[PDB]
RNA sequence: GAGCUACCUAAAAACAAUUUUAUGAAUCAACUCGUCUAUGUGGCAAAAUAGUGAGAAGAUUUUUAGGUAGAGGUGAAAAGCCU
């Protein structure tokens, strides 16, 4: 009875899960690295990438503008928004955020953990998955079976 | 040419600084108050040990 | 509705003991290739990942040392520097926060 | 939806139900197999202290696509036999009523316009 | 550890073979399907006559949604499309060994991917030389009527005016109550109903001390597999293999159907018209339109309907 | 560029291959009937044949009060009061049995929707049958008529000073005192209008489906 | 055993704004009360909560200390109260 309703229902009702998630947000447009519930992290993310695409708009656009300001609740952050992250992000179109599970809390809650960062960020790098090299038995084989085909291609 | 917002502490916010800025809407009554009698009643109308 | 008579631990063992009722095993536990502590494949190293985290707050203590106020962020681009390293010319007009210890290896 | 209880305005110029006076006519019952009655459909109306028999002309719930939705419940008084009772009926009538089961060429006669 | 290991498809190949094992996957399923293009240039299986009692395969397509259509009377008749999508016969089973009087042919559709199904399954469809298919299910048809293995079949299987019967699990709503799934009327709001809203009434007699099976409860409603018959076949395009089928089909959009000929009485006979074992494009008998109409339809482009 | 609102696809999982289908039989008809622009506030005519009678055909004028539908579903309702009687049909777009469709005047209003016409005064609904095509400037931008209709008593069919309908074409003032409006704003939902995820962008769908469109021609 | 409660003595305190007038009159807060419905029912509660209601310058409410004690006390009488 919930099919296709792809908002969460999270904090007191509707807006307070509107404004829970505009603390995040100016933390992560803040820091660009910050820790949540994986589901809380993982609400915001499509929220989080709205912004940049306003960001990128400009600051002349008076809709940029208005928008960067309800989603900004410290207003030192609407000119680093703009002149920083949006000038980072104009070759990019898209996967302005970085999320990744972090284990679960230490804390007797032992609620489930998501780091959500943005990229080319200058903190220290994440501590990313690393696929197996291509000279490991199994990707060194089909690497010979890659070269067969290209010759018979 | 962009309009940004006044980069001040929120009114409301529970934080040092926005209590700093509620501070000063106080007194903003007493600095435009008509009369003398008005700016001392409103300096000294709340009682504190 | 209350229960009309006691229930034995024969029947007591047969629910609680139900292999419903039974913790299951987790089958993608591995070993950090670096460190070499135990992770979930699906899942970060807490281990790699505290190291990461340890070196944030450190940096995070810097900068808020050199802002000094709520309101002092800065528009223009962040970096950090490690004993022994000097900007380069393609990093002027960065703002620069300053670390004693040398260049850490994961820091790149 | 004319059900019952439902006051309906008699779109005619019958003297016992057309004249601007007394509450407005209720709805007593609903000839159909159904309570709901729409357009075309038969209904007992009490006037006056009296029970007469009118038809719907209009009603104001939504319809199938191409079909007028007035803005208010119309009705027309009916004798027993199936004359009108009134002699004119200057407010459109849709003109569904024609190919509609039964029978309202009299009514049809009886109304100038047609929407 | 000495322990089982969970693994996947994904978690050994490198960057590079990544895109590559990708990409060898999609060239194979293209050089399989071609291989089957052609039914009758590949040992067709004797095309035995049409006689009286015969039952033909059905197709199995996809529900891509609903859309308005008219006839020439002017009616607007709600009419929803279906697509068949690499419709392969799998499987054929002999009368004696199907149990039933009649044979079996099993009629997959709908390519998935080969990556995340069991090795039994892939192993199956390897040996009939098709890409796996997201369903199956069993068709009922006469010897005479029986299509080798690996047929393709297309939407030409169908033409308008043929009544039509169409088959699948209904969208599933979840545990609900008494009132919703069955209609129950329930009990009134205020007047000093306490806690008695939505509940069902009294279960069954007293006298009895229980409850007869299969009384109308509380539970789980939809995801159920439901026929729907007597459907007409409005129209069929040929091109994108789309039929256009009167009023509701059951399932959600996207939603695997099983499409067959009607089985009411006044449809006994109505397959002796149409193509008797399927149509075989690849034959080149006769090369159709791409949009196929029925005559009280009312194409697009025609002059506007006057009702003369 | 006006695209006619039913083009643009709906948001959902529908596949594309769904709409591909009923553009194509749309533009057919579209090259048999000519389908003028036209906007919510528009005066139309719609020329239609009756089924009931032996080859003749009806027309019936009408502001344009609402627009919906999506694909060959498109609809549109427009209204008008006869002889003191107020009525509504809801006429599709694409069906057979309508002759022509002309737009009389050509205007939008400040509000998407005129539902509330029902609760305005009868002379803001009523049109004359017979009035005659006014001349139009194709070269220009559509003429916004911003007339803020009043209202009658209190009671209407819905509250249209609440904020969720969101009406800026009725003079609230003169209908209803300022306590009541300030009344009405305790339902105002602020924060919708700034959720990110509530817009659906259709910019590259609009460009798509424009040169498709021409591409007909 | 009258620190609860019925009653009384003494010493005290509270009552904004509005309209009447010159008041056991009116609208309505603080405050006093407890008509109705709902929830609760080992409850937050051994009588509450949410709404809705009655009075609110008076036979008013409240505070402090004292007095009346069981064959009794008190009672604008419900055989009501007196831990
Ligand atoms: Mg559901
Ligand atoms: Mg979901
Ligand atoms: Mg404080
Ligand atoms: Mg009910
Ligand atoms: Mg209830
Ligand atoms: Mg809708
Ligand atoms: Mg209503
Ligand atoms: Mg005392
Ligand atoms: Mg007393
Ligand atoms: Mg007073
Ligand atoms: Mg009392
Ligand atoms: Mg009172
Ligand atoms: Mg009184
Ligand atoms: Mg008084
Ligand atoms: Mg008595
Ligand atoms: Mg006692
Ligand atoms: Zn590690």
């Amino acid at each position: 009875i919930s099919h296709g309703r792809v908002y969460r229902r999270l904090g007191l009702g509707p807006e307070s899960r509107i404004h829970l998630l505009r603390n995040l947000l100016t933390g992560l447009v803040r820091h660009e690295r910050i820790e949540a519930t994986w589901a809380r992290a993982d609400e915001m993310r499509g929220y989080a990438e709205k912004l940049i695409d306003y960001g990128k708009l400009g600051d002349t656009n008076e809709r940029a503008m208005r928008m960067a300001d309800f989603w900004l609740t410290e207003k030192d952050l609407i000119p680093k928004l703009f002149k920083v992250l949006a000038p980072r992000f104009q070759g990019q179109n898209g996967n302005y955020t970085r999320m990744l599970q972090i284990p679960n809390r230490k804390e007797q809650d032992r609620a489930k953990m998501a780091v959500i960062e943005y990229k080319g960020n200058y903190l220290p790098p994440l501590p990313l998955p690393h696929r197996d090299s291509n000279l490991t038995l199994l990707n060194q084989l089909l690497l010979g079976l890659q070269q067969d085909l290209h010759h018979n291609q | 040419v962009a309009r940004y917002p006044p980069i001040v502490a929120s009114m409301t916010a529970d934080s040092k600084a926005a209590r700093q800025r509620r501070v000063q809407r106080w007194q903003a009554t007493v600095h435009a108050a008509p009369s003398v009698d008005e700016k001392i009643r409103i300096l000294t109308k709340m009682q504190f040990k | 509705a209350a229960p009309k008579n006691r229930r034995t631990i024969e029947v007591n063992r047969c629910r609680r003991r139900n292999p419903q009722k039974l913790i299951k095993i987790k089958n993608n536990i591995d070993i950090c290739p670096e460190c070499g502590h135990l992770k979930q494949k699906h899942v970060l190293c807490g281990y790699c990942y505290e190291k990461v985290r340890q070196e944030t707050t450190k940096i995070r203590q810097q900068i808020g040392a050199q802002e000094g106020g709520p309101f002092r962020a800065p528009s223009v681009e962040t970096m950090v520097l490690y004993t022994g390293e000097k900007p380069s010319e393609k990093d002027q007009g960065k703002r620069i926060v300053e670390r004693n210890i040398k260049r850490p290896s994961w820091f790149t | 939806a004319v059900q019952k209880m439902t006051r309906v305005r008699v779109v005619d110029n019958s003297a016992l139900g057309s004249t601007p006076y007394h509450r407005p006519p209720r709805c007593i019952h609903v000839y159909n197999k159904s309570g709901v009655g729409k357009v075309g459909d038969q209904i007992l109306l009490a006037i006056r202290g009296q029970k007469k028999k009118a038809l719907i002309v209009g009603h104001r719930m939504p319809g199938s696509r191409m079909t007028p939705k007035f803005d208010s419940n119309n009705v027309v008084l009916i004798e027993d036999n199936g004359n009108p009772v009134g002699t004119r009926i200057k407010i459109p009538i849709p003109t569904s009523l024609r190919r509609r089961e039964g029978e309202y060429s009299k009514v049809l006669a009886i109304a100038q316009n047609f929407v | 550890l000495h322990s089982k290991s969970s693994t996947w498809w994904d978690e050994h190949l490198s960057e590079e073979n990544l895109s590559f094992v990708k990409q060898l996957v999609s060239d194979e399923n293209k050089t399989q399907l071609t291989s089957k293009l052609n039914p009758l240039k590949d040992e067709p299986w004797p095309l035995h006559p049409w006689e009286p009692g015969s039952f033909r395969v059905g197709l199995i397509a996809l529900k891509l949604g609903m859309m308005p259509l008219w006839t020439k009377d002017g009616q607007k008749h709600a009419v929803t499309l279906l697509q068949v999508q690499d419709c392969h016969v799998l499987k054929y089973t002999p009368k004696e060994d199907h149990n039933g009087k009649i044979a079996a042919l099993t009629v997959g559709g709908k390519t998935v991917s080969r990556f995340y199904k069991p090795d039994s399954r892939l192993e199956f469809y390897r040996d009939l030389g098709l890409p796996p298919k997201q369903i199956h299910k069993i068709f009922h048809v006469t010897d005479n009527a029986v299509i080798k293995p690996g047929t393709p079949l297309y939407a030409a299987h169908f033409r308008p005016g043929q009544y039509v019967d169409v088959t699948a699990k209904t969208i599933g709503k979840g545990f609900q109550g008494v009132m919703k799934r069955w209609g129950f009327k329930g009990q009134p709001a205020s007047h000093g109903q306490t806690k008695t809203h939505r509940r069902p009434g009294a279960i069954s007699t007293g006298d009895i001390a229980r409850v007869w099976p299969g009384t109308k409860m509380p539970g789980r409603m939809g995801n159920q597999n439901r026929t729907v018959y007597g459907l007409k076949v409005w129209r069929v395009n040929t091109k994108h293999n789309i039929i256009y089928v009167n009023g509701s089909v059951p399932g959600h959009k996207n939603c695997l159907v099983k499409i067959k000929d009607s089985t009411l009485p006044a449809y006994k006979d109505s397959c002796k018209n149409l193509p008797f074992p399927t149509y075989f494009p690849d034959g080149d008998e006769e090369e159709l339109p791409e949009d196929l109409f029925d005559e009280s339809v009312w194409q697009p482009s025609e002059p506007s309907i006057t009702f003369a | 560029r006006f695209l006619s609102p039913e083009f643009i696809p709906p948001r959902g999982r529908t596949n594309p291959l769904k709409f591909k289908i009923e553009r194509k039989d749309m533009l057919d008809r579209r090259k048999v009937l000519p389908i003028p622009e036209f906007y919510v506030g528009s005066i139309l005519r719609v020329t239609t044949a009756d089924p009931y009678a032996s080859g003749k055909t009806s027309q019936f004028l009408g502001i344009c009060i609402k627009r919906s539908g999506n694909g060959l579903g498109a609809t549109f309702t427009l209204r008008n009061t006869i002889e003191g009687q107020g009525v509504e049909i809801c006429f599709e777009l694409y069906n057979p049995r309508i002759q022509e469709i002309q737009v009389v005047k050509l205007e939008k209003r400040l509000d998407d929707n005129l539902l509330y016409l029902r609760d305005a005064l009868p002379e803001y609904s009523t049109f004359d049958v017979n009035m005659k095509p006014v001349p139009q400037e194709a070269c220009q931008e559509v003429p916004v008529n911003k007339l803020k209709v009043k209202m009658k008593p209190k009671p209407w069919s819905k509250r249209w000073e609440r904020p969720n309908f969101n009406i800026k074409g009725i003079r609230f003032d003169l209908a209803l005192t300022e306590e009541q409006m300030k009344e009405a704003q305790k339902w105002n939902k602020p924060w919708i209008e700034f959720d990110m995820m509530r817009e659906y962008d259709t910019s590259k769908i609009e460009a798509a489906l424009w040169e498709e469109i021409e591409a007909s021609k």
